């Protein structure tokens, strides 16, 4: 054993009570198989890039671009529903670009335009910004022309000293008056012996005014979010309280995510009661293993066996030509043989150690089969994902290692199908890939027969 | 297609279109994060919550559905009814704490939407620890884990600006990656620096000898405890190993890992010792005293390798006195019928 607690063939099946060791030689460390558990699941390779791609062929995606598309990069494909449209409904297994992407979940349209000096722009946005419904084309009107040509309402940001009027809780503290007494009213000047309100002009900062200490002296946004604002929402019991009630009771999510009506969002700005409720909804959008994995899971090939059999031999030889070709793998797959949710990875079985050894050889010059490095770049990656899920997750970055994870499953499997990874500067050699271990220039079924 | 230039658009489209203003924004975003942990805490406080509990819970209201709690963390936390649950006491809280909760949120946001704004940053650093052994994803992602790093640490009360503050936690996170994950065999920090300071004293060696110096002034030019021994033996760890899998000889079709030999496994040869061996082993073990040889037969040849530990009741006289006359009976008959004298070894 290990440790000692057993040492010969008396006992030979048993295990050792501290330590796990049961035996007959090493040969058991050369056949016996590891696996890593992978984070977000990626695909074989194999089952991938082969000329018919086994899984565009049986999900009917592009056979060999939208895979590609989705599969590496971001670009996604609608799983089960996405309500809101593009123009046209929800598509059912159509893919989009982030961009579009963007513009659908968060709301409509996202137009910052922030002015250049402080009292020209500064002006014309805010008073038609804050309760005002800014219509389309909006034409703001000073530096240039600010141009907001989108949507519903509209929320401003900071401002200077050209006037203080009608802002939220900001400078309340700054002036006294208003915050440490009812002195709001008589900040108005002179005119009123003859909500916010201050003084004609009197201060120019983003601060607190302990001291004029916390400051920020700077610029002023107008962004103008598309979204539909509600002030006074109320209560219905029909369905589960949607939105908000007067004042005191607030049922809706806080700012993030919360699906009341159609429209699927919902942001809180506790200034006035207004609950900022943008449009779009529930819409999968999903890219990588993930969203074939769902894909695959969902077909029951009894009914694409069906539907092509009429494909088949119905319409003309275009269409049911592609469906003779599609049913071959369904049929093989339900036939006799094992399902098909399996062509996704997600448990990847790890080749013995004795067979990718790790020895000691001249001058005491070490060797291990290239299998070991491609090993470490998987464990690696796939550790720092998931650390990096834990840690907080920022969407380019998560994507960004699913991206490396995925390519470094391939390695591993098969090298050079999609680029080939490299020891470091010494030798750009393709590292054997179990693939390359199979096959090869000079591989196994190859010198199986070779010769011994 | 190839996967740099994607990310690199990716990330710096993006930034292209949501850069964070010098002071504005990055004030903004800052001011909200803390809010957001004020919030967490006192909000741990009212429910009896752990603030990891807090933590998570507003992460995935925020970061992502039952989805992303379901694959990322196996399952402890209910997808549906467990994190609901929890934000169910959240809406409970009055006018007072409630705000706490929508702040939380608020921030949580603010955070990872600083982080993405400064990933350019990384990228621009990551730029330079090229080089090291690292594949520059690989070394941008543990930079990346950096920035996530400094965002926990930084104290916006304490005037200075993230950018700063991030380069610093940046270049820790990726020095370290460079040190643990670089080399096949871990390699602790120390030795690393101990490697660069023998690289960079070995280069200013080179400078005018004209003999890459022997291992004598490695040591000199080193300092303190610096020796022959120490130097030829960090060198010999420096060298990263050789693909057991590589082209020998004649390219044409050599594999390096054939011609390594074989030890633990038994040529013939030494199959058929341990046959004849245990056999007439077991044959002298049999035909005497099941006592003092079995004792110095198991003492030795079943556990490991102590005379008087090694009898049962019977103390060290009668021990010597049987192990010495079977084992001298056991070798002078041994003699007689010569088996055993063609040492099996
Ligand atoms: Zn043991």
């Amino acid at each position: 054993c290990a440790c000692g607690k057993y040492k010969r063939q008396r006992f030979e099946g048993k295990v050792c009570e501290r330590c796990g060791v049961e035996v007959t030689k090493s040969i058991v460390r050369r056949y016996r198989m590891g696996h890593i558990e992978l984070a977000t699941p990626a695909a074989h390779i194999w089952f991938v890039k082969d000329v018919p791609s086994k899984i565009g062929t049986l999900l009917d995606l592009s056979a060999t671009e939208l895979e590609q598309v989705l599969y590496f990069s971001k670009y996604i494909v609608l799983d089960p529903k996405g309500a809101i449209l593009n123009g046209v409904p929800v598509e059912k297994r159509q893919l989009l670009t982030d961009e579009e992407y963007r513009e659908l979940r968060y709301g409509k349209q996202e137009t910052y335009p922030l002015p250049p000096g402080v009292d020209a722009l500064v002006k014309d946005g805010e008073e038609v910004v804050k309760g005002q419904e800014l219509a389309p084309g909006v034409v703001s009107r000073l530096d240039g022309v600010a141009l907001y040509r989108f949507p519903r309402r509209v929320r401003v940001e900071y401002v200077k000293k050209e006037r203080a009027g009608l802002r939220l809780p900001l400078a309340a503290w700054v002036e006294k008056e208003a915050y440490k007494p009812g002195e709001i009213l008589a900040e108005l000047p002179e005119p009123y012996l003859f909500g916010d309100k201050i003084v004609a002009a009197i201060d120019p900062e983003e601060e607190v005014i302990a001291e004029a200490e916390g400051v920020v002296h700077l610029h002023e946004p107008a962004s103008i979010l598309v979204v539909k604002a509600r002030v006074y929402p109320f209560e219905d019991d029909v369905e589960v309280s949607t939105g908000d009630r007067v004042a005191p009771g607030d049922v809706l999510a806080d700012g993030g995510k919360v699906k009341s009506d159609v429209y699927g969002r919902v942001e809180v700005d506790l200034v006035r009661n207004v609950v900022r409720v943008v449009e779009s909804y529930d819409i999968d959008a999903r890219m990588g293993a993930e969203a074939i994995q769902q894909l695959l899971k969902e077909l029951d090939l009894e009914a694409l066996e069906k539907e092509l059999l009429e494909e088949m031999k119905h319409p003309s030889r275009a269409r049911r030509a592609k469906a003779r070709k599609r049913l071959e793998v369904v049929r093989a797959f339900l036939d006799s043989g094992n399902r098909p949710e399996w062509m996704i990875l997600e448990a990847v079985p790890v080749l013995p150690p004795d067979l990718r050894p790790m020895v000691q050889v001249d001058g005491g010059r070490f060797a291990t089969s290239d299998l070991n490095d491609l090993y470490r770049r998987l464990i690696n990656r796939n550790n720092r994902l998931k650390k990096l899920l834990a840690q907080g997750a920022p969407e380019i970055i998560i994507r960004n290692e699913k991206r490396m994870l995925q390519e470094a499953v391939d390695a591993l499997l098969d090298n050079g199908r999609r680029g080939a990874p490299v020891t470091n500067p010494g030798s750009d050699r393709p590292l054997r890939s179990l693939t390359d271990i199979l096959s090869g220039k000079q591989g196994r079924f190859r010198q199986n027969l070779l010769g011994k | 297609k190839i996967s740099t230039s994607d990310p690199v658009r990716q990330y710096l489209h993006e930034i292209g279109q949501v850069p964070l203003l010098t002071l504005e924004e990055e004030v903004e975003l800052a001011r909200k994060v803390e809010e957001g942990m004020e919030a967490i805490k006192k909000l741990s406080e009212i429910t009896g919550l752990d603030p990891d509990l807090i933590r998570e819970v507003v992460r995935a209201k925020i970061l992502g559905s039952a989805r992303v709690r379901h694959i990322p963390g196996l399952k402890e936390t209910l997808d549906p009814k467990t994190v609901e649950e929890i934000d169910q006491k959240l809406k409970s809280l009055p006018k007072e704490h409630k705000r706490y909760l929508h702040i939380a949120r608020e921030g949580e946001a603010a955070r990872q939407h600083l982080i993405e704004a400064n990933l350019r940053l990384v990228v621009s650093i990551a730029k330079k620890y090229t080089g090291r052994g690292l594949s520059f994803l690989d070394l941008i992602q543990e930079g990346n884990q950096g920035l996530i790093r400094a965002v926990e640490k930084f104290e916006y009360k304490r005037r200075f600006k993230f950018s700063t503050y991030a380069t610093w936690w940046i270049r820790q996170a990726i020095n370290r990656a460079i040190a643990d994950q670089a080399r096949t065999i871990r390699i602790p920090v120390h030795m690393v620096e101990t490697i660069n300071k023998l690289s960079r004293t070995a280069r200013q060696l080179q400078q005018e000898l004209g003999r890459e110096p022997t291992y004598e002034e490695i040591a000199e030019a080193m300092g303190p405890g610096w020796d022959a021994k120490r130097v030829e033996e960090t060198l010999k760890i420096a060298q990263e190993p050789v693909s057991l899998e590589t082209p020998i000889g004649d390219e044409k079709d050599s594999f390096y890992g054939d011609f390594i030999p074989d030890e633990h496994l038994p040529s013939p040869v030494d199959a058929a010792t341990q046959s004849l061996l245990s056999e007439e082993l077991e044959k002298a073990l049999s035909k005497l005293s099941e006592r003092e040889a079995m004792v110095l037969k198991l003492r030795k040849g079943l556990i490991d390798g102590e005379e008087v530990g090694a009898f049962f009741g019977v103390t060290r006289e009668r021990i010597r006195q049987i192990e010495n006359k079977a084992l001298r009976k056991l070798k002078y008959h041994e003699s007689r019928t010569r088996k055993l004298r063609d040492f099996l070894d």
